[PDB]
């Protein structure tokens, strides 16, 4: 009953080497006859084989990363790793370790997944722009924008809790700059545009950063 | 189908003296695994089949080692090195891989023995019979060695054709001989319409052809 | 080298039947192997069938494989649909020393009705401007499957660099909304006609459009 | 003392598929994933067993088959399949228990001007059954004029000659391929693997 | 010892239906696989169908394919074969031998071993008991110091006819030729032997006929003309 670990840093600065290690607990990879691999998947994304090993000496590697990617396993603490030089924006993603009974069969055991990002950036906060009301009838939509803030947790609020319905906060995303971004909008009636001011609330724990920025109609 | 073709039906054999049957097939018989599945069996008279040889040179158990196979490819051959007389009768060969899986037509072993010319005799019809309304007129040969003859009936000088039935016995165990009863039947009306019933008898043992004549009511 | 291609989702209610369709790109998908994988989010993926026809210890047999080479496509079906396979699922096999996954299918179990997308396209503001950077933002918001696709175009020539997109999350509606940014400089904001976004769901692409101007 | 794959699988000569060959495996100990394992092989299925199993088992018998087809013609040496090859070169049954194992041998069976001593069985009055195999060279009466065997005519020659060429596309170039066939009786194992 | 005893031919009708049972002794049945074979009268040997060790495969010569069905039963060591639709061109000696041991895909030798046969005889002829006539002998069969003298058995459509002469005591110089089929369906035949014409005045011949199928015996005394 074999259980596989990934271990490594989470956040790697780009241009620099990732390297994993995928701790084995439960068999042992010399006395296996298992191929042991490395599958990784960006967020949103789907999976995409790296390489697999196999302690007789061969090694396979996924074409388009082979001269980036090497894999060893050293029997003494029963693991195997993985080295991904010269790495870039684009090898953000979630990594996991699985086995393999043989050579054209499937993964059977993985790993939990680490997720590592590659970001040269410290701390920073948003800067914090109007999506300006634009729509539907009686239903404008309206929103900030929370750009370039390193640290991944935003909180955003809308006239500092008095305005709920119809608000949707998305999810961050990751630009290749190595900065997070995020928005949120609001529906409310096109009839209240000239009326009811619309102030959306952007607190960023990390850096002490609070905005506060009205959004109005142009 | 693959074709299997046997030596000549009649292979009369001197006892003591060596024999050897032809089997040749319409394809070469060699399977995948590199055996060639050709058996050799013997049917004495009135008997169900034996087998003597399998597998092309494998002898059966029971069979006396005078009984050889031999043969690769096309062409195969079983061998009696001393005819002795129980080797009497029928053998066939048979391919047992092809799904067709057929056999050779047969080859007929019998006694070879010195000419004999036939005893010819004639048989007019019984009274009993022509009360039936029909007639029949047997002919006899007796005891020639040949089993080759010709037999035709003239009434009156006429040749008559699809009238009669001629049936053999089988080889005699102490003098080697066939005889053969030739009948010919016509109805009570057209016989008594005639007066001369001959049946001509041709054989090597004569060195010209015997009649064997009656006239009616004499 | 080869892809497998399968479908971006597919759905249907529970206790009825769906097919997921897997197919090589080249070679004969009937040379090697093929597995299928589900996916919850944040787990590894689990095998569900494996060898094509075979189910692990565990996999119920609502869960089957088939082989189509008539069409280079192998098909994971699901029968008695039931809410708890509502799922990502991934087929993979391996040709020459490769070993290759699909693009993925996000399976979902229905439990409301389907809603088209509602698509709004924000400019960059004069605020940004001035700051020396440009953005665009689809907002995607109020439909029921909770896939999408999100294509840019400048002029109907399709943008490719500076996209990044939100895969869906629940609003308080109980509907689904992402949202997809084309990060530009403002030189490239003002020198082309219009940009527009492209929104594909359930088969049925919506696009906006905003000008510089 | 191990078994003869290597001579089955490494033979320098390979038959043609019309008269493909069979090696009878047996007293010997089988370490099948030096095979499963390979990454040489373009194909390789197990049927009625699974291939992690076979280094733990043991059979009465193992029979090897080998030939070589074409590319495109791998699809139809597996059991149920119809076709030139299936119907009338090389039939497995419907209940096979086995692996089919093939693998590209354009670097050695092509040659510059096309190898033809690889021929295949275009016609047959009827389809083979399972493991039957047709060497004939009777001509084929495709029509209702009675052939004299001797000549071409409307009749023709059942053997026709893979053209294989090195720069053919993939699917027009040879492929070894060899057939396990595993043979249970009610008699005791005589090829076991290592784990067994 | 080894057996295999069949059993069910007969007189059948053509177009009807007739089942032969074929039953193993001395081996383990269920190991090897079975054939039918039939040969016809003076013709040579024609293989009919095979199934396999364990049942699972039949195959058929096209003459019977579609209308013959073999079958075993391993728990009773009895191979069958099911015969439907009967021609006359399937008038033969059926024969049971054995296959081969295992799976036909792998082993092939068969054919080691045979049972003695079942007679089916397809015709479409009332059962009839022969006429037997006189063959008297005269001046034309007397030849030189001998008499061949003689009975003609026709008309009796079964085919086995027994023919003894003074009822066994008479058995040297004796030739009963095999019968042959008349056009009418009916089988004719005769038995004949030499006697010396000595004896024509003073030894009394009588020839004894038997058809157990109709159930009729004949005595036919054999006189010299006058
Ligand atoms: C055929 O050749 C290799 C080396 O060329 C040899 O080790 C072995 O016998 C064979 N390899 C297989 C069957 O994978």
């Amino acid at each position: 009953q074999v259980q596989l670990q990934e271990s490594g840093p989470r956040l790697v600065k780009p241009s620099e080497t990732l390297s994993l290690t995928c701790t084995v607990s439960g068999g042992s990879i010399s006395g296996s006859n298992y191929f042991w691999g490395w599958i990784r998947q960006p967020p949103g994304k789907g999976l995409e084989w790296i390489g697999t090993i196999y302690y007789g000496g061969s090694t396979y590697y996924n074409p388009s990363l082979k001269s980036r990617v090497t894999i060893s396993v050293d029997t003494s603490e029963n693991q195997f790793s993985l080295k991904l030089s010269s790495v870039t924006a684009a090898d953000t993603a979630v990594y996991y370790c699985a086995n393999l009974a043989w050579l054209r069969g499937y993964f059977d055991y993985w790993g939990q997944g680490t997720l590592v990002t590659v970001s040269s950036a410290s701390t920073k906060g948003p800067s914090v722009f109007p999506l300006a009301p634009s729509s539907s009838g009686g239903t404008a939509a309206l929103g900030c924008l929370v750009k370039d803030y390193f640290p991944e947790p935003v909180t955003v609020s809308w006239n500092s809790g008095a305005l709920t319905s119809g608000v949707h906060t998305f999810p961050a995303v990751l630009q290749s700059s190595g900065l997070y971004s995020l928005s949120s909008v609001v529906t409310v009636p096109s009839s209240s545009l000239g009326t009811q001011t619309y102030i959306c609330n952007v607190n960023h724990k990390p850096s002490n950063t609070k905005v506060d920025k009205k959004v109005e109609p142009k | 189908d693959v074709v299997m073709t046997q030596s000549p039906l009649s292979l009369p054999v001197t006892l003591g003296q060596p024999a050897s049957i032809s089997c040749r097939s319409s394809q070469s018989l060699e399977y995948s695994d590199g055996n060639t599945y050709l058996n050799w069996f013997q049917q004495r008279p009135g008997q169900s089949p034996r087998r003597l040889i399998y597998k092309v040179s494998k002898r059966d158990s029971g069979v006396p080692d005078r009984f050889s196979g031999s043969g690769s490819g096309s062409d195969f051959t079983l061998k009696i090195s001393r005819v002795e007389a129980e080797d009497v009768g029928v053998y066939y060969c048979m391919q047992g891989t092809h799904w067709p899986l057929t056999f050779g037509g047969g080859t007929k072993v019998e006694i070879k023995r010195t000419v004999a010319a036939p005893s010819v005799f004639i048989f007019p019809p019984s009274d009993e019979q022509l009360k039936s309304g029909t007639a029949s007129v047997v002919c006899l040969l007796n005891n020639f060695y040949p089993r080759e003859a010709k037999v035709q009936w003239k009434v009156d000088n006429a040749l008559q054709s699809g009238n009669s039935q001629e049936s053999v016995t089988e080889q005699d165990s102490k003098d080697s001989t066939y005889s053969l009863s030739s009948t010919l039947t016509l109805s009570k009306a057209d016989y008594e319409k005639h007066k001369v019933y001959a049946c001509e008898v041709t054989h090597q043992g004569l060195s010209s052809p015997v009649t064997k004549s009656f006239n009616r009511g004499e | 080298n080869f892809m497998l291609t399968q479908p971006h989702s597919v759905s249907e209610s529970p206790g009825k039947t769906v097919t997921i369709s897997c197919t090589r790109s080249s070679g004969s998908i009937a040379s090697n192997y093929v597995q299928w994988y589900q996916q919850r989010p944040g787990s590894a993926p689990t095998t569900v069938i494996y060898e094509d026809n075979q189910r692990p210890s565990g996999v119920p047999d609502r869960f089957s494989g088939s082989i189509d080479s008539s069409s280079n496509s192998v098909s994971l079906t699901i029968s008695g649909l039931k809410t708890e396979d509502e799922a990502d699922y991934y087929c993979q096999s391996y040709d020459s020393s490769n070993w290759v996954f699909g693009g993925g299918t996000k399976l979902t179990v229905l439990g409301q009705p389907k809603a088209a997308p509602s698509v709004t396209l924000f400019p960059p503001s004069s605020e940004e401007l001035q700051a020396n950077k440009a953005t665009l933002v689809c907002l995607i918001s109020d439909f029921y499957p909770g896939a999408v696709t999100v294509a840019w175009k400048a002029d109907s020539s399709p943008v490719k660099a500076g996209v990044e997109t939100t895969t869906p999350s629940k609003q308080s509606n109980n509907k689904y909304a992402a949202s997809s940014y084309l990060s530009l400089t403002p030189e490239q904001w003002k020198s082309h006609r219009s940009y527009s976004c492209q929104v594909t769901h359930e088969g049925s692409t919506v696009e906006k459009t905003v000008a510089p101007t | 003392n191990l078994c003869p794959f290597g001579e089955v699988f490494n033979a320098t000569r390979f038959a043609s598929v019309y008269a493909w060959n069979r090696k009878r495996i047996s007293n010997c100990v089988a370490d099948y994933s030096v095979l499963y394992n390979s990454a040489s092989f373009s194909t390789f299925k197990c049927y009625g067993v699974s291939p992690t199993k076979l280094n733990d088992l043991c059979f009465t018998n193992v029979y090897a088959d080998s030939f070589v087809i074409r590319g495109d013609e791998v699809r139809q040496i597996a059991p149920g399949q119809t076709g030139k090859i299936a119907d009338y070169n090389y039939k497995l049954p419907d209940d096979f228990t086995g692996c089919v194992i093939a693998w590209n041998s354009n670097n050695l069976d092509s040659k510059v001007g096309g190898n033809y001593n690889y021929l295949y069985r275009l016609f047959r009055k009827s389809n083979l059954k399972p493991f039957e195999r047709d060497i004939s060279t009777e001509i084929y009466q495709a029509g209702s004029t009675p052939c004299n065997g001797v000549e071409g005519f409307n009749c023709y020659f059942p053997l026709q000659s893979y053209g294989f060429q090195p720069t053919n596309g993939v699917g027009y170039q040879p492929y070894r391929v060899v057939v396990l066939s595993f043979e249970l009786l009610h008699a005791p194992a005589t090829v076991c693997g290592p784990g067994s």
